[PDB]
């Protein structure tokens, strides 16, 4: 907002052509620099792999990249980077009920053996006790091991 | 090798990153001791790399035998933020083919573990971080449509 | 589930007993990474259950 | 023994050790008030074993 209204202050020192001009949309670049980072990702789409979830890090309440990638491997869960555990079992017990329910949604007849499950979470730790968005992986993992 | 790039206070240059495709365990190595940027980018790369592994010739066996050295240089991020990961992603399919990756071809960009290449910032830097070094040839990232606007 | 009553080192609680009827390869597994303890008294409860 | 020559600031020396072998683990250690960027070295040097 600062930036915003020193360039207002340089724009109108070369002439004041209005008592009132409109900032508005897409006359920010126009006014400061690049569009810094995308806007909001309410839209995104369906997309294979992975998730995020709601939660609270001690400096924020924000969504973790908790990546999950349903890779063909030899059959694991791959918490790769050092991940809080809560993700770890949640998310046997995620594929624990999709095990019981694979002849429900398309899986094949194995798949804890069949695929692995690269998963990555931008915290070492746990933004939040519990894990806090346990069903929201859980319907990633179906989705991408669904290879929907 | 795939010369990735960065912007450093000590000159605006590129990061060789060299990563190894040598036989061995199968694994990856920690080598600029960062983790936070570099392993795990590389290995939400190595994700997509693992899908289709044979359009490359890259024997699937891969992180069952081939251990990757995978050295991003200045050790730990130089640009402070994930700017580098289609850099180590276009390394790991130039070296685990054992070919020769071209030469003169300084990059940047940072990939996703979904096929997708994410949107970057700190490219102005990039963009500076090569002509100040003798290169005229970077990568970017698509998401990136405001970069070249 | 049953409300499983021990002594934490912390206290008294319920640990009260999720188990999953996963098919697969007959394996028995377990979490909370406890002591080995807790899995043998699986094996004797499972043997007598066998 | 082996003749890593560094050139002191001060004057001009020959840098060399009488060496040991006494081999084993990954653990190498020397208080050799190095600087920072030799500091960063020697930790890529850690992976330089591999």
């Amino acid at each position: 907002l600062g930036k915003i209204a020193r360039k207002g202050a340089k724009f109108w020192l070369e002439g004041a052509w209005e008592g009132l001009r409109t900032i508005d949309a897409s006359d920010i670049p126009t006014y400061l620099g690049i569009p810094r980072y995308r806007p909001d990702k309410a839209e995104t789409e369906p997309q294979v792999g992975t998730a995020q979830g709601l939660a609270w890090t001690p400096v924020g309440g924000t969504l973790l990249t908790i990546e999950v990638a349903a890779v063909p491997g030899s059959g694991k869960l791959s918490l790769t980077g050092q991940l809080g555990e809560v993700m770890k079992e949640s998310a046997q017990a995620a594929l624990t009920y999709l095990r019981a329910h694979t002849q429900d949604y398309g899986l094949p007849e194995d798949f804890y053996n069949k695929v692995d499950l690269h998963v990555h979470v931008p915290d070492g730790a746990t933004p939040k006790d519990g894990p806090a968005a346990g069903i929201t992986m859980a319907t990633a993992i179906a989705s991408a091991l669904s290879r929907r | 090798t795939a010369q990735g790039l960065a912007w450093t206070p000590v000159g605006g240059t590129l990061l060789t990153i060299e990563v190894a495709a040598v036989p061995g365990s199968g694994k990856l190595s920690l080598t600029g001791q960062l983790g936070e940027v570099m392993k795990e980018s590389a290995q939400a790369a190595l994700t997509y790399l693992r899908a289709h592994t044979q359009d490359y010739g890259l024997p699937e066996d891969f992180y069952n035998k081939v251990d990757l050295h995978v050295h991003v240089p200045d050790g730990a991020t130089p640009k402070d933020g994930p700017a580098a990961g289609i850099t180590m992603a276009t390394a790991i399919a130039s070296a685990l083919s054992r070919r020769p990756a071209r030469m003169d071809i300084a990059m940047t960009g940072e990939v996703s573990l979904r096929g997708k290449v994410m949107p970057i910032g700190g490219v102005k830097e990039k963009l500076l971080a090569a002509h100040q070094a003798g290169i005229h040839k970077i990568v970017l990232p698509k998401d990136n449509e405001a970069q070249l606007e």
